């Protein structure tokens, strides 16, 4: 029973999965990946559209996490802003690894490597994608890991860090159990998942540097992205 | 206000 979810944990897991499965990528965007013109300009604009959708989806997923809307309102904002980049990279890794057809993923990578973005930041992104892929996580593990990243008591400007920690700890307990259910032969699996959260945190710096570099034809970001990234 | 767009999305049913 150290590896069996209690009824309340199973209810919590269903609730997180419902919220996680609710929204995916709009076909408008996946269609553009496939048929839009190929240029550094077009590719950068698709990637900003994808990022804007990522933020929208993340807000909606986060609002439905149990307890989140009971938190102080400024802390809610602080969590959404603090987690945005890590959650984007985690989501985009899943999309690249598991949610797109082969060919969609091939063309998306080709567009990523030809969008005016420096290889200094593209190379670690694809290294992380493969590093996450190696873990061969289930959808449940991805969803729980994402909620753990979002509900981090360590983000800047949180007023009531204990309240966030109380929300995050049940998710960690669930994920521990999920690792023993889904990879029973690999006892280090849960530690490996948290080890990847360390690499994931390197993208706060990577993203901040990328924002300082050139932007194809010096194109701008959407208002929402400017706001969540403090541009 | 600060973070107007994020607050819009957070408080929008």
């Amino acid at each position: 029973s150290h590896m069996e979810l209690t009824p309340d944990q199973q209810t919590l897991l269903h609730f997180i999965m419902d919220s996680y499965n609710k929204q995916r990528m709009p076909q408008e965007i996946t269609n553009k990946i496939l048929k839009e013109e190929f240029s550094a300009e077009e590719n950068f604009l698709i990637l900003t559209e994808m990022a804007t959708n990522h933020v929208q989806v993340l807000v909606e997923f986060t609002k439905k996490l149990p307890g989140f809307q009971t938190l102080d309102h400024e802390d809610q904002i602080a969590l959404l802003k603090g987690s945005a980049v890590e959650a984007m990279f985690l989501r985009s890794a899943e999309i690249f690894n598991k949610k797109l057809p082969s060919g969609h993923s091939d063309l998306l990578e080709e567009r990523i490597r030809n969008s005016g973005i420096s290889d200094e930041y593209i190379t670690p992104m694809f290294s992380f994608y493969k590093s996450i892929g190696e873990l061969k996580m289930t959808q449940e593990e991805y969803a729980l890991l994402t909620a753990i990243v979002i509900l981090s008591p360590d983000r800047q400007y949180i007023k009531d860090r204990e309240a966030v920690e109380k929300l995050q700890e049940p998710l960690l307990d669930v994920l521990q159990k999920l690792c023993k259910i889904h990879q029973p032969e690999n006892p280090q699996h849960f530690a490996c998942l948290l080890g990847r959260l360390t690499e994931l945190r390197t993208f706060n710096h990577h993203h901040a540097e990328m924002l300082m570099s050139w932007r194809v034809n010096d194109h701008k970001f959407t208002p929402l992205l400017c706001e969540i990234w403090d541009v | 206000k600060e973070n107007a767009l994020l607050r819009y999305l957070l408080d929008k049913d």
